[PDB]
């Protein structure tokens, strides 16, 4: 694994608690970690400042989901995001066309709300 | 009563910065902005919808997707950074150049003022070539969004602007 431990999980697109591995660009979430998924190849990932009152949150954001992770710290928080990001093996042209699907259509939801 | 405002400039001017100690009145974490943040920020009895966009210049060429309906320009500079105030120029005069945006007043933020020889609102005006926009109110303000400093000045422009129309 790149990164693995427990985060409280809940998808916008109540929380539970996951263990949450990240293999390659698999990110595996479990019910329990004794027993052992979201690609995140092509994601937008970022701090949640206004879906949650909760701190350190991160939402993900995929073509077929889009969820908050909440880690145990702000270290915590920023590590989860930084080994996600680094996990894509997208190249410069397929990374600017799928962060411009990704971001026209979160555009296109907050133009509706 | 309302207003929708675009804030925009290079990656790392401080715009998620400004958005986030405006709405809750905190310094937050932040990562660069890869898409979009909005908030409504309700000031003296106007609910300003601010749309926080990414400036890494990969993602510049989106920043036309927020034009249409713009009330007010947020242009936010890093005053710290010299070498690439002229590319921050550059960025602002093209985007001023949309049709989508000729009715948008200007508001452009001087940044990280709190930062060791940071340029000056009259150096920022002067590199910016400010004084071209013939056609446009704009208005430029001393800021350090980490204290908070300038930003309510900012929102009082701004108010006078909406006000003014
Ligand atoms: N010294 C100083 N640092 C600041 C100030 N404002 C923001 N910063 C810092 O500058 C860095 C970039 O700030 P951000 O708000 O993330 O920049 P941004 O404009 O949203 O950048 P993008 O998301 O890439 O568009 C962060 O480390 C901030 O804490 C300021 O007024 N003074
Ligand atoms: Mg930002």
């Amino acid at each position: 694994a790149a990164k693995e431990g427990w985060l409280h999980f809940r998808p916008l697109v109540p929380w539970k608690q996951m263990y949450v591995v990240l293999r390659g660009h698999s990110l595996y979430l479990y019910k329990d970690k004794r027993e052992q998924p979201i690609s995140v190849n092509a994601c937008l990932i970022d701090i949640s400042y206004s879906e949650t009152k909760r701190k350190n949150v991160f939402r993900l954001t995929t073509s077929d989901c889009e969820c908050l992770f909440q880690a145990e710290d702000r270290d915590d928080m920023l590590a989860w995001i930084k080994t996600i990001q680094e996990s894509s093996n997208l190249n410069e042209e397929d990374t600017g066309v799928t962060n411009r699907d990704l971001i026209s259509r979160r555009i296109k939801e907050y133009n509706n709300l | 009563g309302s207003m929708r405002i675009l804030m925009v400039g290079l990656d790392a001017a401080g715009k998620t910065t400004i958005l986030y100690k405006l709405k809750l009145g905190e310094i937050v974490t932040t990562i660069p902005t890869i898409g979009f943040n909005v908030e409504t920020v309700e000031y003296k009895n106007i609910s300003f919808t601010v749309w926080d966009v990414g400036g890494l210049d990969k993602i510049r060429p989106l920043w036309r997707h927020y034009f249409q309906n713009t009330q007010g320009l947020i242009f936010v500079v890093d005053s710290n950074d010299r070498e690439r105030v002229n590319e921050a120029r550059e960025e602002l005069m093209r985007m001023l150049a949309e049709d989508e945006l000729r009715d948008a007043v200007l508001l452009v933020f001087a940044n990280k003022q709190d930062l060791p020889n940071a340029m000056n609102a009259a150096e920022i005006t002067d590199k910016l070539g400010l004084h071209s926009l013939r056609h446009r109110n704009w208005y430029i303000q001393a800021t350090c969004a980490t204290s908070g400093d300038g930003l309510y000045e900012g929102l009082d422009w701004l108010s006078n602007q909406l006000r003014n129309q």
